[PDB]
């Protein structure tokens, strides 16, 4: 299935899925066809005017007929539906044709969770089928939060915010009355009773948010998107119950994220203390086998695994993790 | 080969070194350093590698089993012959378990070998001297031989310099085995010759290693010089090694000689060897040198002339000033090496024509040349001068102390290319900016400290230094955008990494240019700036490394001059029968090589038996794949030898301070006005740098040719630096530009309707706007529009802050408002010029509409957190304003919502710190509770020798007090609140939390906390758990350390925790009630003084409080009842106190004022100290070696220490007898029952012990075996001081000799005990020398004191018998006391020191 563009009036770079390529002012682009048709997609847009932010829409194409033209009033390419199947139909060889698929079927492994109508509950908006995600976009969590913290109310455009699942490890929703340190040393009850149980019912719709989150966080350089990721990994690792499939599933899941993570954004995504703990000292620190193994490979640094550099400048304060020593009697030369 | 050594060796009387024996006397310590050494490789590193970690953990294990580890070890070098294979990659892996006993051998046999003289003088590396030092030796050395500069008489001397071809390679196992039969034990001998004999792993391959020695196991150092010793004895032939070694019973130093005469008596003046690098230094008269030319050329013609042709000489200098290849000394040189290569057999080494230097210093040659360690020496005499001020040696004879030589140095071009390849391998790699200039720094500093002022002679090493460090920076730049900076700020690189920069350490020149050294700052009455052009001081540069690290040569002339001295205080110190204090040396401490420090560390007495060190070190090449550039010092035994610290405050400095520096960063973006120190071997990631450092890199005077607007914002950006647009989206993420632009305007209508009134003000419109309003930099329009009720008489336009406003300037009846927001960057970020620019432009626009011709632009520069305002003012309006944007700018939500995500960005890190800029607050109307829960969970510790640790827990509290009110309330925490519980210190936290909350929930709303502030962080996620219920209450930290934990220190604080016997809260006010008179604020000033006084010094902090016994505590008080008067003194006393124990630590004298956190017989003072003897009881010392279970063991009573040292004094010596008995079918086990107080007359460094006491008429006392005596003292040694054995010898010499001392260290913290015995030649001085009253005395001798085994025990409890009269110390009864006398005893109870008994009575007032 296809993909047409009307035209490619302003230059940009173009990505669809975990594929790029630049387009030229008034380049004869006629868009994308042969496009695989099981997935869901996403294509994606940077102006070569370094003005813009990255955007782009997800869609899937079994879900209708779709197109892109850009609106040089809102100054952007976007993503329509032609309502008129024949219309359509109509609308030779620079309609191109996406690529055959990689060794790894890399796109699916991302996105083997990931469905359209979950997609559409988090960035809502009823009038389309398809989904507008951008760098920008803040999070309901984060604008919750924020008139919690604290005239004219006049809304943002709920669109505008991405309705990840609230995930607060300091919040009521959290740690029971009466479980306080349980629940807060061990997310089992946080994991499988609320968020399992509560409110994904299942273990792929958790995967498929935490999928979501991953490849907004990499395509858009998404806050919120970065953050809800690392949340959804760090309420495994720290919980001692999970169920078995769940562990051997985020194994995979991650190491297909990681393997995919272009070197020049891992910066920007990667959260140091999430994954070492996660790694090296959470309840699962020993059952992510290949994703520890890709990240110690890829990321060392991130992880201390950089095997010694000399002290330049040549003080301590008493430490919070052991007993306080009263007194003692020590048995040594002298 | 092995005749040679044979002669030597029998010549020298040498004394095989024997196999281990069973109770060997240092094998403990010899143990010790070959573990640590094993160790040290993982001192490094955090994250261990699996088999890393697998083999330190086998590391670990033998060191936590000595003896067995002993045996073990013993066993294999006695029986062992097979052993695993070895790995290498050349480095080599020995199994882990056989470099134990490789290890321990390598130091054994270095250890005993030193002691018995094995290696003559001349073999290098020595433990005697650094690299540097032994080329700076060997120049004086070669100068201070006599004659040796003379070309009279046509004179001539030689310096020959090669390398011993494949010497390791060829070693034969047999002649190996023989030769070393030779020096040790056979077995050995066999060990050593079997385990070089095993089965190497390589690729695929694996071989057995049939000859050759291996490099890398750990003793080859040992086999390497011992095999170099046989070919040094061919080169020298036994007499002149002879000459050189000087006689085994009195050798020679290196270079030196018995007398002028032996020096001169063959033409080899000099040798030496570095491991496989010979240097011969001979000298010819004219004769001599043609005799032995002849001789050369006999069996060698040379008609041509052509043997200059392939004659090696050095390039790196000047031709003038290399060796001239004149025919004669070309056929000199020749003939001696012809000579020196015959000698040695092939077999052996290769010794080749083609690695050799031979220089002639002649008539015709002026300079004598050789390389050594790294360093190109050129020696040029005075005399010759005719024949200069860069790397210079002043080379003085020592006999005239004139200057007859100077020795010039270079970097050799091996090093130099050497240091050119890992500066080429850092650009060459797989990293962040900071790892980068990380490893340029270690580089640098590795090149610097090692080769100093051979470098600026050097002037192809400057050359690749200036542009290696343009590289590094160019690699910097490269990363940060395609497109390369016009310029670059020197301050992103050279700014220390705890400000967020690079931290790169420079060899360069760099100008700061005057352009990056203006910095401002906003005040609340107004914005101040600095300018390049205000002052008038030096332009300024980065500095450069040069210029820190002082010369060898002034090393050395103040290392010769500092060990002097130190020679000849502890000479005047022993003089007056005194050790020499280190208290003496304070200001030669960092001074000498060795460093003068080093005479004082603790683990001096140990690293005496680490011999070998220096080759030792050196070797790790061989077993080790990442070794320390430092592999030439050794910082246990030489100290430190460089500090670059003033460096890092220069570079500050040179930068324009911190101030200065942060101008160049988003730091104002942050709301923080005060640096404070707080970002976090760790590196900075390259996104957040750039975040840092954005405002000076993405600017016009950077980069141009690319300025674009973020869409959403108004921010610029001069082109695509990486990560930078998205941290920057990140932080404006929501529109938040748009947000706070409509919050701003917001609360200024708040304001204004609240002055309708007060300034004639009708209406206040808040107009609105096009949705990209705010970032419009182009144009704008009114926010607020303003309608006067009569008139307004308003001036032209002004800054907000100026002062002086004429109000003559128009009549109006509608002012506008205009906020505008800029987002600022280095070059331009001036809010006053921009609003009054914007203002005029915008106000004379035909695009902009505003309303009226009057009006106020306000201006906020987000990134630089400022503000001002221009524009027309009527009367009381400039004012309001002012007001109005102090409050905003700190108050705004949306502002706080910027600067949140700015340090969220940064990873700066959430509630706001507790802080010295807001600690006023802890004393506003807000209800506040400090929390610490540091005595929360608390134990005492037993630790034996082996390494293990129990702890036991005793009672704890939580500390939550009201700062303003001074009520504590004291939460108990019983012992059994851990029983049976795990992971303690976990659960400490969380359930400080629940007590917390629940004490929060116990008081009425009226009463609650607003803000709870823990003084430790990892509080902070336990209690914001514990309180969700209570939303509205902040849970914040601190970076400041209160000093609360000292309130355990507070007798009726300790009292009550330690009394409790379940779960209990008390309630206290901390402040007494000092209210009555003073502010809160005060109060806790008070407070925080004393409780940081008794954490600093809890015995003279308690003493001050103590003094007047007068002066008492209220029952209902925890301190004294003191006037205003008196607390002001108390105060000072403490304040004094604590900078007495800084100064007292860091050895400062007295400094800036910025802060921080009749006469005779006053016996009166040390009896109060006396009643604080038992906080030392809480350290408990020990002394203590390696259990041999065929001596005694001694073991005192716990309950007996306690009492002596209750009732002992804290300056003067105080004494008993022990008594007791071996136990029950345990000969070996001396139990002691009890002390003896005897009367007695006691000193500062002695006392006057009355005799043996006759005790045989009261009961038990059959049994009681005599053990010894007991005393306090007030020195620290690791013997028995002399006027100890004066006393000892003279209870004990004649009645019964096995009586130990135990000997008290008694001082501020703790109590340490050493047991001794004492030897006969102990007990014989000390019947020569009575009376004895110093720690040292003619004769005197540490070894007449050997360790005795002491134990502790609370199983066992002991008593005490007195003189019936009870009196004991005779201090005040001097007369009265007679030390040969014949007292009475009687079982009973010790008195005090200082007990009414003993001192005079003091008069009271009647009560």
């Amino acid at each position: 299935n296809t993909v047409p563009f009307t035209s490619a009036p302003i230059e940009v770079t173009i990505g669809i899925d975990q594929y790029s390529f630049n387009v030229k002012e008034n380049q004869p682009f006629h868009g994308i066809k042969d496009i695989p048709i099981g997935h869901v997609h996403v294509i994606h847009f940077q102006h070569a005017d370094n003005s813009s932010m990255r955007y782009g829409y997800w869609f899937d194409c079994r879900m209708g007929n779709f197109y892109i033209q850009y609106d040089p009033k809102d100054g952007l390419y976007k993503m329509m539906e032609e309502r008129d199947g024949a219309k359509f139909e109509n609308i030779r060889q620079m309609m191109v044709s996406y690529p055959k698929i990689d060794e790894d079927d890399t796109w699916y492994n991302l996105t083997e969770f990931v469905q359209m109508d979950k997609i559409r509950k988090i960035v809502r908006k009823d009038e389309n089928q398809f989904s507008y995600v951008d760098s920008s976009m803040t999070t309901v969590q984060e604008n919750e939060l924020l008139k919690s913290s604290l005239e004219a109310k006049n809304e943002d455009d709920p669109a505008h915010s991405l309705n990840y699942t609230v995930i607060n490890f300091k919040s009521r929703e959290a740690i029971r009355p009466g479980h306080e340190m349980e629940d807060f040393l061990d997310k089992s009850y946080y994991l499988n009773t609320v968020m399992l149980q509560g409110i994904f019912k299942n273990s792929s719709n958790y995967f498929g948010e935490l999928q979501f989150a991953f490849l907004n966080a990499m395509f858009f350089g998404n806050y919120g998107s970065s953050l809800q990721w690392h949340a959804m990994i760090e309420l495994i690792c720290s919980s001692a119950t999970v169920p078995k499939h769940m562990l051997d599933k985020l194994d995979e899941i991650l190491y297909y994220q990681i393997k995919t993570l272009p070197e020049q954004y891992s910066d920007i995504l990667l959260n140091e203390r999430v994954w070492n703990i996660c790694l090296y000292s959470s309840f699962q620190k020993n059952s992510l086998h290949n994703t520890e193994k890709i990240m110690e490979n890829k990321y060392p640094e991130l992880l201390g695994k950089d095997n010694d550099d000399a002290l330049i400048y040549g003080d301590d304060e008493d430490d919070e993790h052991n007993p306080t020593i009263v007194g003692g009697l020590y048995y040594q030369r002298p | 080969g092995s005749g040679v050594m044979v002669e030597w060796l029998e010549s020298r009387s040498f004394s095989p070194i024997p196999f281990p024996p069973l109770t060997y006397k240092n094998d403990t310590k010899i143990l010790v350093l070959a573990l640590e050494d094993l160790k040290d490789v993982y001192a490094s590193k955090v994250r261990l590698n699996a088999s890393e970690r697998e083999e330190l953990a086998l590391i670990e294990e033998a060191y936590d089993n000595p003896h067995d580890t002993l045996n073990r070890i013993k066993k294999y070098l006695l029986t062992q012959r097979v052993f695993k294979p070895v790995d290498i990659t050349p480095v080599y892996s020995v199994d882990p378990l056989e470099k134990i006993t490789d290890a321990y051998l390598d130091q054994y046999l270095w250890y005993e070998a030193d002691q018995r003289k094995l290696f003559p003088n001349w073999i290098k590396p020595s433990d005697s001297e650094i690299p540097p030092l032994l080329v700076y030796k060997w120049t004086q050395g070669i100068n201070n031989l006599s004659e040796i500069w003379d070309v009279s008489r046509g004179q001539s001397a030689v310096l020959l310099e090669t390398t011993l071809g494949e010497m390791a390679e060829k070693i034969d196992f047999t002649l190996l085995n023989r030769l070393l039969r030779l020096i040790v034990d056979p077995n050995i001998a066999d060990y050593i010759t079997a385990k070089n004999n095993v089965v190497i792993n390589f690729k695929d391959m694996s071989h057995v290693n049939k000859y050759g020695l291996i490099r890398g196991l750990k003793f080859a150092s040992f086999i390497f010089q011992y095999y170099g010793l046989v070919i040094d004895l061919l080169l020298l032939g036994q007499e002149r090694a002879t000459d050189l070694a000087g006689p085994a019973n009195n050798p020679n130093e290196f270079m030196q000689f018995k007398s002028k005469e032996v020096e001169k008596a063959h033409p080899i003046r000099l040798y030496t060897r570095y491991l496989d690098r010979i240097y011969m230094l001979f000298h010819f008269e004219e004769d001599e040198g043609e005799e032995l030319t002849d001789e050369y050329l006999a069996e060698n013609p040379d008609p041509n002339f052509e043997n200059s042709i392939g004659y090696n000489n050095r390039k790196c200098w000047p031709k003038d000033s290399r060796m001239r290849l004149i025919r004669q000394d070309v056929n000199l040189g020749r003939a001696v090496f012809w000579e020196i290569q015959s000698r040695v057999p092939t077999s052996l080494t290769s010794i080749k024509w083609e690695n050799a230097f031979v220089s002639v210093y002649s008539k015709n040659n002026p300079n004598l040349l050789f390389s050594m360690c790294g360093f190109e020496v050129r020696i040029l005499p005075r005399q010759r001068m005719e024949e200069n001020d860069e790397g210079v040696w002043d080379l003085v004879d020592e006999r005239t102390k004139q200057r007859t030589a100077k020795a010039y140095l270079k970097v050799s071009e091996e090093e130099i290319k050497k240091f050119d390849s890992r500066i080429r391998g850092i650009l060459m790699a797989s990293t962040t900016f900071t790892k980068v200039a990380a490893k340029w720094n270690t580089s640098l500093i590795s090149l610097f400290t090692y080769f100093r002022e051979a470098i600026v002679a050097t002037e192809p090493l400057l050359d690749i230094l200036v542009k290696g460090e343009t590289r590094i920076q160019n690699r910097v730049k490269l990363g940060l955008n395609s497109k390369m900076p016009t310029r670059f700020p020197p301050a992103v690189f050279y700014t220390p990494k705890e400000l967020g920069g690079l931290g790169m350490i420079s060899a360069s020149h760099i100008l700061i240019p005057a352009s990056d050294l203006s910095w401002s700052k906003q005040t609340d009455t107004g914005i101040t700036h600095f300018r390049a052009g205000m002052t008038h001081e030096d332009e300024k540069l980065i500095p450069t490394i040069f210029r820190y690290i002082t010369t060898w040569e002034n090393e050395f002339l103040d290392s010769q001059r500092v060990w002097a001295e130190y020679a000849t205080k502890r000479q005047e110190a022993i003089q007056q029968n005194r050790r020499l204090a280190f208290e003496e040396l304070e200001g030669s401490w960092d001074r000498g090589i060795p460093r003068i420090s080093t005479l004082f560390q603790r683990d001096r007495h140990t690293l005496a038996y680490d011999r070998g060190h220096r080759i030792r070190r050196e070797f790790k090449q061989y077993s080790l794949e990442r070794n320390s550039p430092f592999w030439w010092t050794n910082s246990h035994h030489d100290g430190k030898l460089w500090n670059l610290n003033a460096y890092r405050t220069d570079v500050i400095q040179a930068l324009g301070g911190i101030e200065t520096i942060l101008e160049h960063t988003l730091f104002k973006g942050t709301g923080f006005n005060s640096w404070e120190g707080l970002f976090w071997l760790s590196q900075i990631p390259n996104r957040r740098f750039t975040l840092w450092w954005s405002p000076t890199i993405n600017r016009a005077n950077v980069y141009v040719g690319f300025l674009v607007q973020l869409d959403l914002t108004g921010i610029f950006l001069h082109g695509k630096i990486p990560t930078l647009k998205i941290s920057l989206i990140q932080i404006f993420r929501a529109h938040l530009w748009q947000k706070i632009h409509e919050s701003i305007v917001f609360d200024i209508c708040q304001i204004l309707d609240g002055e309708l009134d007060v300034l004639q003000i009708e209406s206040v419109t808040k107009e609105t706007v096009h949705p990209r309003k705010s970032y419009k930099m182009n144009s704008s329009a009114a926010d607020i529009t303003m309608e006067s009720v009569h008139e307004w008489e308003v001036s032209k336009p002004s800054l907000l802050h100026e002062t002086n406003d004429s109000f003559k300037g128009l009549i109006t009846n509608k002012m506008w408002f205009d906020v505008q927001l800029r987002y600022g960057d280095y070059d331009s970020h001036d809010i006053s010029r921009y609003v009054r620019a914007k203002f005029l432009d915008y106000t004379t626009d035909n695009v902009s509409m505003y309303p009226s011709p009057t009006g106020v632009m306000i201006g906020i520069d987000l990134a630089y957190n400022m503000y001002d305002a221009y524009g027309n003012w009527f009367n009381g309006l400039k004012p309001l304003i002012q007001n109005s944007m102090r409050t905003i700018m700190k108050a705004n939500p949306a502002l706080y919502v910027l600067r949140e995500r700015i340090r969220k960005g940064l990873q700066i890190y959430q509630e706001p710190f507790l802080n010295s800029s807001n600690y006023a607050e802890l004393f506003n109307n807000d209800i506040k509770l400090f929390v610490d829960d540091t005595n929360v969970y608390r134990v005492t510790v037993h630790k034996t020798f082996e390494g293990n640790v129990a702890t036991k827990a005793i009672n704890g509290c939580i500390f939550t007090l009201n700062p303003k009110t001074g009520h504590l309330f004291l939460k108990i925490i019983h012992t059994s609140v851990w029983a049976g519980q795990k992971r303690l210190s976990q659960l400490a936290k969380w359930k400080t939390a629940e007590e917390v909350s629940a004490l929060v929930r116990s008081l009425p709303k009226e009463e609650q906390p607003k803000q709870i502030i823990v003084t430790r962080k990892a509080m902070l996620d336990p209690l914001e758990v514990h309180m969700l219920d209570f939303p509205n209450i902040a849970i914040r930290p601190t970076e400041l350390r209160l000093p609360f934990s000292a309130a355990m220190s507070i007798d009726k604080l300790s009292d009550v925790v330690m009394k409790a016997t379940e779960p209990q809260m008390v309630l206290f006010n901390i402040y007494d009630d000092w209210l009555d008179r003073i502010s809160s604020y005060t109060a806790f000033s008070r407070l925080t003084l004393l409780l940081r006084a008794l954490k600093t010094n809890e015995e003279s902090a308690k003493m001050i409080l103590l003094s007047d016994p007068t002066i008492t505590i209220k029952s209902y008080h925890l301190w004294p009842s003191f006037t205003d008067e008196q607390w002001i003194t108390i105060e000072s006393q403490m304040r004094d106190l604590i900078l007495t124990e800084y100064g007292r630590k860091y050895n400062v004298n007295i400094s800036a004022l910025t802060q921080t956190e009749s006469s005779k017989n006053e016996w009166r003072k040390s009896a109060i100290a006396n009643t604080l003897l038992y906080l030392r009881l809480k350290n408990i010392y020990v002394s203590a070696d390696d259990f041999v279970e065929e001596q005694n063991v001694y073991v005192l009573p716990k309950n007996l220490l306690k009492k002596f040292i209750e009732i002992s004094d804290v300056k003067i010596q105080v004494a008993a007898f022990i008594y007791g008995m071996s136990a029950k079918d345990h000969p070996k086990v001396k139990e002691i029952k009890t002390v003896v107080l005897v009367p007695q007359l006691g000193h500062v460094g002695s006392v006057q012990i009355s005799n043996i006491p006759d005790i045989g008429d009261l009961p038990d006392t059959e049994g009681l075996e005599l053990l010894g005596w007991i005393h306090t003292q007030t020195e620290e040694l690791k013997f028995m001081a002399a006027s100890e054995v004066a006393t000892h010898s003279k209870l004990f010499a004649d009645k019964k000799r096995d009586c130990i001392d135990i000997s008290i260290f008694s001082t501020p913290g703790s109590v340490s005990l050493s047991a001794y015995n004492l030897t006969d030649e102990g007990y014989q001085w000390g019947e020569e020398n009575k009376d004895i009253m110093n720690v040292l005395s003619e004769g005197f001798e540490p070894t007449f004191s050997t360790h005795a085994q002491l134990l502790l025990s609370d199983r066992i409890t002991g008593n005490f018998i007195i003189p019936s009269g009870n009196v004991w110390n005779y201090t005040f009864m001097g007369t009265a006391f007679n030390q040969e006398g014949d007292y009475n005893f009687k079982y009973g109870i010790p008195l005090e020191f200082y007990n009414e008994m003993h001192r005079p009575v003091h008069f009271l007032q009647f009560s």
